[PDB]
């Protein structure tokens, strides 16, 4: 992570290293 | 959206748990 | 008689005959054109002042059936730098000219006549100065050339000696050395030394064809007395001579005036005159005011050409519109006609001006006097420029109007803030109202803020530099698209962004790793200059119309490095006297520093040893016959609108999937200050190699240049090479005689052959003896000779021509 | 199976397991963010064969190709859509080729793929066979093309025109593109070529069977395919039929038209005597205030909806045919409470769409209080506000501003019908940047009279008196060089501006005076009057003239250029040349006029035997600004005598010039010249007017022609003769024809080796013919003679026998 804006390719790269495994979802369940 | 909070605010790491492990 | 103004004579040999009477031509003289519809000659002709120009004058042989005493062609204005022209003469087979004594000033040029020889057997360093700036093409081939005139003197044409002369039928008369650098009549009696040209007399001031300095009623003067003053630069006149002479008809025609002594039609740069339709000049306290009007109100400029009338205006009692709808390189051009004037009384108004992107060009624009403010009193006005960036409000110019506000509209691409500056230098600070110049359509697409670059890092080479600045980010990373760098020659530290473009273009692109700071090589440049640069930051303006910024780095000047210095130019060189050498040459092409001084190296170069082993006296030769500009489009939009078609596709996935939970030593020597170096106890007749360096301030550390080289050999040694000593004979059977002569101990260069004349009444027999031979025998032997007494001569052919005859050689032969 | 909505697989390939049974699905496929990338190669699907909506794949990291995964996934029908698009693979980091070779039709969306690094085989297949309007597919940013390098085995592949190109078709390069020729036409076809049913579409099980289809082209019921679905069937989700069985149980609906759906559209409502009666509005809803509208996807969010309480803000960018679909979503549309805004719809060609829009409330409005606006639209043509429809704005502010293709009294039109002039300024509705490239109404001025000359035109044209005098402020000008008629106003403002005042006099009508034309060339020319566009908005009517095409008289050309000749027989010379540098007109030929120069009687008057001087001896780089100005210098040179050789210059039109002209080449020979002779070689060069004005001037040339070797030797035999002092005569005959001249003859003698040489001059053989050898000693002898001609040395004589006695 890093305290400046997040966009586009590297939003989704920190977002992976935050998350990491098993956490991140999206539900057609709901 | 995540941009919204993202690119237009700043996303500390409280705004991103909610998703995470 | 003194012709006037210039003559030209054009069509037709019968109007050739005006030359008749006068022997004084003032100005040019062109003969264009003719041709043969017959023997015409004006020996009145001796001196034009001014230049001489021939074109296409068919049927003429040669300029010396017309001008045989044409002595002097002063070229006090030139043409082009050239103050004789001789161009496509399609039937002049030789110059001719052979009175002609002294070219003053300028150059010639003789080309594409295409049968003109006799173009090499001139020494035109003996008729003008700068023999570098001649200029000599297409001519004949001079190799084809016969170039046979009778055979007279010769002198050293650099690396050969030959004979001199115009034509078939004269040799280049000149003075020998006694009377050094006076003139001189045709017997070589030394003439006045103010005098010029041929003299009627010797030492006599009233005798002369043309004055050197001045001429002032038939007496050659240094400088005529105070009483008269200089005109046309070789007469003097009384001061009311000038006054009774009328200019060329014009609306400023004028008598003329007289300043430091000389006459003119108008006063000189920096001087000006008094109203008194004076004849007096006078210091110009600091600019000088000319006043242009018009006949209109208000002068519409609709292109350069219109704007040409004001060229040499200041101060302009009139209305102006400016409405260039397009054309290119235009405002440099405006610099040029309009830029210098100072004073507007009317008002100034701007519309559909789509070409202008600056007013710079009213450079000098110092108050607008509104004397004819428009509604609402506007005396300066600008209505829909499409283009138009910059108004002339640099940090570094003031301005003042004295009565009128302004008006602004329509301009997309002016800042509002820039304005707002210029309103305040103005003085107009706060005269106007809000709805005088708007807000909503001014400068609604500029980027009128933007952040700065940094560079981080610079480095310099001798034809090369590389930079880097540091990497910036836009507040969205995906706005940046590509860096752009500008930069440009620059001497001086005047400059802005908004020169033309004058300015060159490089396309550094975003670099493709992410910790490497971006960076340009700039190939391709030359040493000790001051080249400029400035970075900006191609970026994508979308519904960023208050998000981001554009990017620019300061004008930051920097000057590559410092070469050694380069080769010396147009080395030539002569021999005045025996064992002296005079060099002249040309400043090195490229200085690549602040010339220090030049280093002069010669070295004796041998005799060929081709020249000993030849029988000459059996040989012959044969006559005959027989990277790149990406700009285009791509970068407007095919960049552009491409990559903000996938910056917002991006902002659509990421928000519908992302949810949250709840032989010979070498000399050297240095000259100082001035390109000429006499050289001095050199051989009588020694061919040299001089080799020429440049050496800079730097060249200290890093050598010095190439070497330009020339060949010069000496004057011969006169009476060197005749025979030192009496012959002798001896007597030999079959009626032969053998004949025994010393050699010269000091020949010029080599002593090729001997020639015997001899007989017994008259000296009809001739033979030709070998050096080789003489090496052999002494001498040469006479056989079977016809009884009776002999008398004979002998004659050594050195390098340098024949020498001396012998003391005539008496012999006889018996017949048993 | 048939899957229920949609099926998202993530997080890792072990959930991918859910669609191990699934053979059609009725909604979207995502496959997403499968970080681990790990198993890769675990899992295999060929159940799967239609997909009723998009298909999507997003940083799959671990995958190589699709074709390991859905092998055979048939029809993609896209009855929705993901951003205007059916099918889409982003930021597929390690995809190497898509496969999904079974592929044969999509029937709606269009394709993007985008970022992905190593995607080969991309435009290596021909998509138009695949899908229809190729134009709206988008594929950038991928793998450089030249990197990798497409190929199929063997490469011995099916093959056609992809685009203008003509090579193999590459699914992956084990694979070609499956497609069977086109004897089948319109229909589908089966397993070697064979077509099917025209009901099958893609792959098809059996000939001509229609329960073999694999997909319906129009509906699927009861494992057969058919044109329309049986009696008492309801179209569910586009692609099959059901009834009330199916649409009373799913998770909450009714019925209309045949169609099973969510709610009753527009002019239809519940009712509740039963569930099913649609009997004969609909509102959106918001959650933003700003509904923008890009794509298909965000404006089928609105179809039904009869009122809109929302603001509509619109930017569609792109799209060949966008206007047609959003039609049927937004053309419902009734009432738009808020403002209304346009921006950069570039795409956008009318308005027309927005077939039953009444009224704009302007319940909101943008900062100034706009409730219309509209700006930047690079190609908006036409508004839909024909006088046919009607548009009420019931309060607000208009705006309009660069609008380049928008006629202005358009705008203004629409002005009329709205009744909305009472509300803006100068810039709201300004006509200097909308509207300032379509043309259409216009008065017509008649150009009275034309006057031309070689360098000048003059013209005039009719007294425009307006409806009222005073809207006139001038007449402007436009001229440009055109030598074809295909010319247009709107060719780029090359077009010349003038400007030109009306004068005080009413009595006389204006006119124009243009200098500085090119002579013999086409010149276009037409009028429009400049009037104060206000007060009365289109009632001030304009004024245009149509264009005139004029071409200005003419004069006359230049020379040859490049001027050269030689000799490469005897009695023959080549002589080349160029066209002239300015013809100023139609060029015709060349003139090449000949004449000798005389053998030197210059010099056959020296003795060369005499004195004879001795030898001497034996991504365009750029440009500094001095250049500049030298390569100025030389420019003012050569163009200061140019006009010097005009004062139109008209030839009007020893021994004398032979001439002849020349017909169609600028190369010529001339033959049949006395050898070894000096020639001049002279050339003018002529237009289709020099027959007329005259021709141009010459450059000209010299030429001696090749020797005839040999023909300077001695033409006889020599002959000899005694001499009192043992001295001998040698008498030859003169070579009869030189090659150039005759200069000297050289005699080699000897005893007995020819030792002896002399050179003997050409007038001493005048004198007597000959040359006496005096004082030889005694003995016999020989000797050879060679003539040297201007051309060389000739051959030596035969050898000539003599003797001394010495008695
Ligand atoms: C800048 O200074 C130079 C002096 O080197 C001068 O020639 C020039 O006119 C000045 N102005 C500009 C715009 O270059
Ligand atoms: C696939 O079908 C089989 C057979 O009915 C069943 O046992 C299995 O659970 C199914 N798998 C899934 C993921 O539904
Ligand atoms: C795909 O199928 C649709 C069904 O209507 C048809 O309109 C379209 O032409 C087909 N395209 C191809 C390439 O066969
Ligand atoms: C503009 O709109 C605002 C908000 O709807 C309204 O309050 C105001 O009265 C309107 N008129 C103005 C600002 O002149």
């Amino acid at each position: 992570f890093v305290n400046q804006h997040l966009c586009g390719s590297h939003l989704v790269e920190a977002l992976y290293l935050v998350c990491g495994e098993r956490g991140f979802f999206y539900t057609p369940k709901t | 959206g995540i941009v919204e909070q993202c690119c237009t605010s700043i996303c500390s790491l409280y705004q991103l748990e909610n998703y995470c492990n | 008689e003194i012709c006037g103004p210039g003559i030209d004579i054009r069509n037709d040999y019968q109007q050739l005959k005006r030359l008749e009477n006068c022997t004084v031509i003032e100005g040019y003289l062109h003969i264009l054109l003719i041709s043969k519809a017959r023997s015409y000659r004006f020996p009145k002709l001796t001196v034009i002042t001014e230049y001489l120009l021939l074109f296409r004058v068919a049927g003429l042989e040669s300029l010396g059936d017309l001008f045989p005493n044409l002595t002097v062609i002063r070229g006090w204005k030139l043409f082009y730098n050239y103050a004789l022209v001789i161009f496509e003469m399609t039937n002049l087979k030789d110059i001719g000219l052979y009175n002609l004594r002294n070219i003053t000033r300028g150059a010639i040029r003789i080309e594409k006549n295409a049968d003109l020889c006799y173009l090499s057997t001139v020494d035109w360093s003996l008729i003008l100065d700068a023999v570098s700036n001649n200029y000599i093409v297409g001519n004949k081939p001079p190799k084809e050339c016969g170039d046979l005139c009778p055979g007279c003197e010769k002198t050293t044409i650099n690396n050969e000696y030959n004979y001199r002369c115009w034509t078939t039928n004269r040799c280049q008369k000149m003075c020998p050395s006694t009377c050094g650098k006076r003139a001189c009549t045709e017997n070589n009696e030394c003439c006045h030394p103010e005098c010029l040209g041929s003299c009627s007399a010797p030492d006599n001031d009233t005798a002369c064809v043309a004055c050197r300095h001045y001429y002032y009623a038939g007496v050659c003067v240094p400088a005529c007395p105070p009483n008269t003053y200089r005109f046309e630069g070789w007469r003097c006149v009384d001061r009311d001579f000038c006054a009774n002479i009328l200019s060329a008809e014009s609306s400023d025609s004028e008598g003329f005036v007289i300043h430091d002594g000389e006459c003119m039609q108008e006063c000189p740069s920096g001087f000006i005159r008094n109203g008194s339709q004076s004849m007096y000049c006078i210091p110009c306290e600091g600019p000088c005011p000319k006043v242009c009007e018009e006949e209109k109100k208000t002068k519409t400029i609709d292109s350069v050409t219109s704007a040409q009338m004001l060229q040499g205006c200041t101060i302009f009692k009139g209305n102006l519109l400016i409405n260039i709808r397009r054309g290119n390189n235009i405002a440099s051009e405006l610099e040029n006609f309009m830029g210098l004037i100072e004073v507007v009384t009317g008002y100034v108004k701007i519309r559909h001006s789509h070409a202008l992107v600056s007013l710079s060009f009213l450079k000098n624009l110092r108050l607008i006097l509104g004397e004819e403010q428009l509604e609402g009193n506007y005396s300066f006005y600008v209505l829909d420029n499409q283009n138009l960036q910059q108004l002339w409000d640099w940090d570094h110019r003031n301005l003042t109007i004295k009565a009128g506000k302004m008006y602004f509209a329509f301009n997309p691409k002016l800042c509002v803030s820039e304005i707002y500056r210029m309103e305040e230098v103005t003085g107009t600070k706060g005269r106007q109202s809000k709805g005088d110049i708007n807000t909503r359509n001014n400068g609604e697409r500029a980027s009128c803020e933007s952040d700065v670059l940094h560079f981080t890092s610079t480095t310099t080479s001798k034809n090369r530099i590389i930079i880097t600045w540091h990497r910036y980010r836009p507040p969205d990373y995906r706005d940046l698209i590509s860096f752009t760098v500008y930069y440009k020659e620059a001497p001086f530290k005047n400059v802005t962004e908004y020169d033309g473009q004058s300015w060159n273009m490089v396309d550094v692109d975003l670099p493709p790793n992410k910790d490497v700071e971006p960076g340009i090589l700039l190939h391709g440049l030359k040493p000790w200059t001051q080249y400029a640069v400035y970075v900006k930051a191609v970026t994508l303006t979308m519904v960023e119309n208050d998000h981001i910024r554009g990017a620019k780095s300061e004008i930051l000047y920097i000057r590559t490095n410092a070469s050694v210095p380069s080769i010396p130019l147009d080395v030539l060189s002569a021999s005045n006297s025996s064992s002296q050498l005079i060099v002249k040459w040309n400043p090195p092409s490229l200085p690549n520093g602040n010339l220090s001084y030049y280093i002069v190296r010669w070295q004796r170069q041998p005799q060929d040893g081709y020249l000993y082993r030849h029988n000459y006296c059996s040989k012959d030769k044969i006559p005959i016959r027989k990277c790149a500009c990406p700009k285009t489009e791509a970068e407007k939009q095919a960049e552009k609108e491409e990559a903000e078609y996938r910056k917002v596709f991006e902002n659509f996935l990421h928000n519908s999937i992302f949810v949250p939970r709840p032989e010979y030593p070498f000399f050297e020597s240095r000259v100082d200050n001035k390109e000429r170096t006499v050289i001095s106890n050199l051989r009588p007749f020694t061919l040299y190699r001089i080799d020429i360096h440049s050496c800079n301030h730097e060249a200290e550390k890093l050598g010095c240049s190439a070497s330009n080289f020339v060949f010069a050999r000496t004057m011969p040694a006169e009476g060197a090479d005749d025979i030192p000593g009496p012959v002798t004979w001896e007597p030999r059977p079959e009626n032969s005689i053998f004949l025994k002569w010393p050699e010269p101990e000091n020949p010029n260069g080599l002593i090729l052959m001997y020639e015997i004349k001899y007989g017994s009444q008259v000296e009809d027999q001739r033979e030709c003896v070998s050096r080789q031979e003489y090496r052999k025998y002494g001498g040469a032997k006479l056989n079977r000779l016809n009884p009776g007494n002999y008398t004979a001569r002998i004659q050594a052919t050195s390098l340098s021509g024949n020498g001396s005859w012998t003391d005539p050689v008496f012999f006889y032969v018996q017949a048993k």
